[PDB]
């Protein structure tokens, strides 16, 4: 039980896409992460690529 | 002005007792405080002993600021003084 | 005020064990066995009987701290016998002394009663 | 026949097949992790002492998977260097390392100042240590290991 | 009093490398006086190219290097101590280093010692 | 991490994996190479190579091995049973243990060759 405030959502009176865009939007957004590098101390390791 | 370039360096390239004390306490503290550690590590915990273990292989990120006298200075890298 | 129990001398803890077996590698067939609230009641005992068999070639304990009552003995014998074994014969032969002096002193103070 | 030193395979191994030749013959010790691998795992080495009139060959092995496959072979080992590596010692003629280690001279080299391992310490074997600036420490190692050596050497009364 | 304590470098090098038996020495003369007076060239207590440096240097290490010419003569090597090769160059590179290590560390509070 | 795991296989550390795996499976390649049915040159080149001994002497079968460069760690086993017979290409694995062939551990290479002379004759 979120929607506690009875808005008038009618599609003719309420831009129901537009919300949904955003909704899908913020949602994209809260799925955001960080990440970053790893380091390994060994005689034979080196960060490098596949190529490289 | 005050710095002194890295050719004309005429301090001890050894580490004396004082900057090898305050570089495990700083390190100590360092790695204490979350601070990512350049050495692998096998079982080892405590701050000071990781230090140590970093001294000896020659992986301490900093740097000794050596002060002269009349106030120049000479900077020295942790790697390139020689420890016991 | 930082006194320990008088008790803690031979009451023993329940998350302590009264013995601990080790192997000491620098040496062939040797083991430390450390005896918890002990003394050397038991240890010379130990020591004196397993000192006189022909298959031990090293025995010894010491008492590390007298504040703290516990023994630790190093124990090592020839190739063929195990050190555990020559421990449990040791303790079976004291077993037994004991027994008959108990009935002989028993017998003759019968006799002169 | 010549003795065998075996060597440990690991790459963390202070002395390897590329550089055992300088370090024990020549006296001269050099980093292997700059010198490039060597793909022969057989190697033969002169010793030369003051104990006996003349030079001594040995042989040096890195894997005996492929050189041990008769029982005297092991009759001929003198000296096995280890990193304190438990799985060193699945296809040896002992598979634990404590008997190994008592029937058998057991060498570790570190650097000065590092900490010795938890296993290392709990074996029978010697410690030596090279210094990672001074190179004149090296020939006194190497006269230590060398000294251990022969002293298994003159005991098993080898012929020579 | 004096630093390197050359006695004790000398009798750990004869134990070191052995340096008892007749045996004869590969020890050229040449190689022991360039040693000897190289060595007497790289005991650095300053650092520096000036020629007021050069000086103070020379100064500062006149008695230790009339201790090491003082023991390490060519006659004494090969006479008294017989020092081979490799134990000449353990003995130059030992003294060098505890020379070194005998240095007065630079933020000493000397005035209260 | 303390258990590294590489297929099948388990180790406990870097070096022991290195030690087990990567010389072992040199070595098997070393003893491929060194093979007098080997040929490190291109699959065509193979190909055309396999096709004219096997014209010049299509008395008896030929097999050969080279690289597989499209899956590196394998082998690709080229064998012709006579010059109207089309050349059929079989997958080597190169493995610390030897060589899987038909889901078979072969320790050497004479082995593998005498398993693939084993099971074409049991295939015919």
């Amino acid at each position: 039980q979120v929607a506690g405030l009875n808005v008038n959502r009618n599609p003719k009176f309420w831009d129901i896409e537009s919300e949904n865009r955003d909704r899908q939007e913020e949602i994209d957004k809260q799925r955001e992460e960080s990440r970053e590098s790893r380091v390994i101390k060994h005689p034979f390791f080196h960060n490098m690529k596949s190529k490289e | 002005e005050l710095a002194i370039l890295k050719e004309e360096r005429t301090t001890t390239p050894y580490l004396t007792k004082y900057e090898r004390a305050r570089i495990l306490g700083t390190r100590a503290l360092q790695i204490s405080m979350n601070a990512p550690v350049l050495v692998d590590i096998e079982g080892e915990t405590d701050p000071l002993q990781i230090a140590m273990k970093e001294l000896s292989q020659r992986k301490i990120p900093l740097v000794i600021r050596r002060y002269l006298p009349d106030g120049s200075y000479e900077d020295w890298g942790c790697d390139e003084l020689i420890v016991d | 005020m930082n006194a320990p129990d008088r008790f803690e001398l031979f009451i023993l803890p329940d998350d302590v064990p009264k013995l601990k077996i080790t192997p000491d590698s620098r040496v062939p067939n040797c083991i430390i066995i450390k005896f918890e609230r002990e003394d050397h009641t038991l240890a010379n005992l130990l020591r004196e009987e397993l000192a006189l068999y022909p298959d031990v070639t090293f025995v010894a304990y010491k008492v590390e701290h007298p504040l703290f009552a516990n023994f630790v003995m190093r124990l090592q014998t020839e190739e063929g016998t195990r050190p555990k074994q020559a421990l449990e014969r040791a303790c079976a032969s004291i077993i037994n002394k004991l027994k008959t002096l108990d009935h002989k002193f028993n017998e003759e103070w019968n006799i002169k009663n | 026949k010549e003795p065998i030193i075996v060597l440990s395979p690991a790459a963390s191994s202070l002395v390897r097949m590329s550089n055992v030749k300088e370090f024990l013959q020549e006296g001269k010790f050099l980093d292997p992790s700059k010198e490039p691998a060597s793909s022969s795992n057989l190697l033969a080495i002169q010793r030369k002492s003051s104990r006996f009139k003349t030079p001594i060959k040995l042989l040096v092995v890195d894997n005996v998977e492929k050189l041990f496959t008769k029982s005297e072979y092991w009759d001929r080992v003198v000296a096995i260097v280890t990193t304190g590596k438990d799985w060193q010692f699945k296809n040896y003629k002992y598979k634990d390392p404590q008997i190994l280690f008592q029937k058998f001279n057991g060498f570790y080299f570190k650097y000065k100042g590092d900490a010795v391992p938890a296993s290392v310490k709990s074996w029978n074997v010697k410690v030596l240590d090279i210094d990672r600036v001074e190179r004149f420490s090296d020939r006194q190692v190497v006269e230590q290991f060398w000294d251990t050596v022969e002293n298994t050497l003159v005991a098993k009364r080898y012929k020579s | 009093p004096l630093p390197v304590n050359l006695r004790r470098i000398i009798q750990n090098a004869q134990q070191i490398f052995h340096l008892d038996r007749a045996k004869a020495s590969d020890l050229t003369i040449p190689e022991i006086i360039h040693g000897v007076r190289d060595l007497c060239k790289k005991l650095f207590v300053l650092r520096g190219e000036n020629e007021l440096i050069k000086e103070a240097q020379q100064n500062a290490t006149s008695l230790f290097q009339c201790l090491v010419r003082a023991r390490l003569a060519t006659r004494r090597i090969l006479e008294e101590f017989r020092l081979n090769r490799d134990a000449f160059e353990w003995v130059l590179g030992t003294i060098e280093a505890q020379f070194q290590r005998s240095l007065v560390h630079p933020g000493e509070m000397v005035g209260v010692i | 991490g303390r258990v590294l795991l590489v297929g099948k296989y388990r180790y406990h550390d870097l070096d022991e994996l290195l030690v087990e795996y990567v010389n072992n499976v040199a070595n098997k390649v070393e003893l491929m190479v060194s093979h007098d049915k080997f040929m490190s040159d291109s699959l065509d080149y193979v190909k055309e190579w396999l096709e004219r001994y096997s014209k010049a002497n299509g008395n008896r079968s030929h097999y050969i091995f080279t690289f597989n460069r499209k899956a590196p760690g394998w082998f690709f086993l080229l064998f012709k049973l006579n010059p109207t017979s089309e050349i059929k290409i079989w997958n080597v694995k190169a493995l610390p243990d030897g060589y899987l062939l038909a889901n078979n551990v072969y320790p050497d290479t004479n082995s593998l060759c005498n398993g693939f002379k084993t099971l074409m004759s049991s295939r015919r």
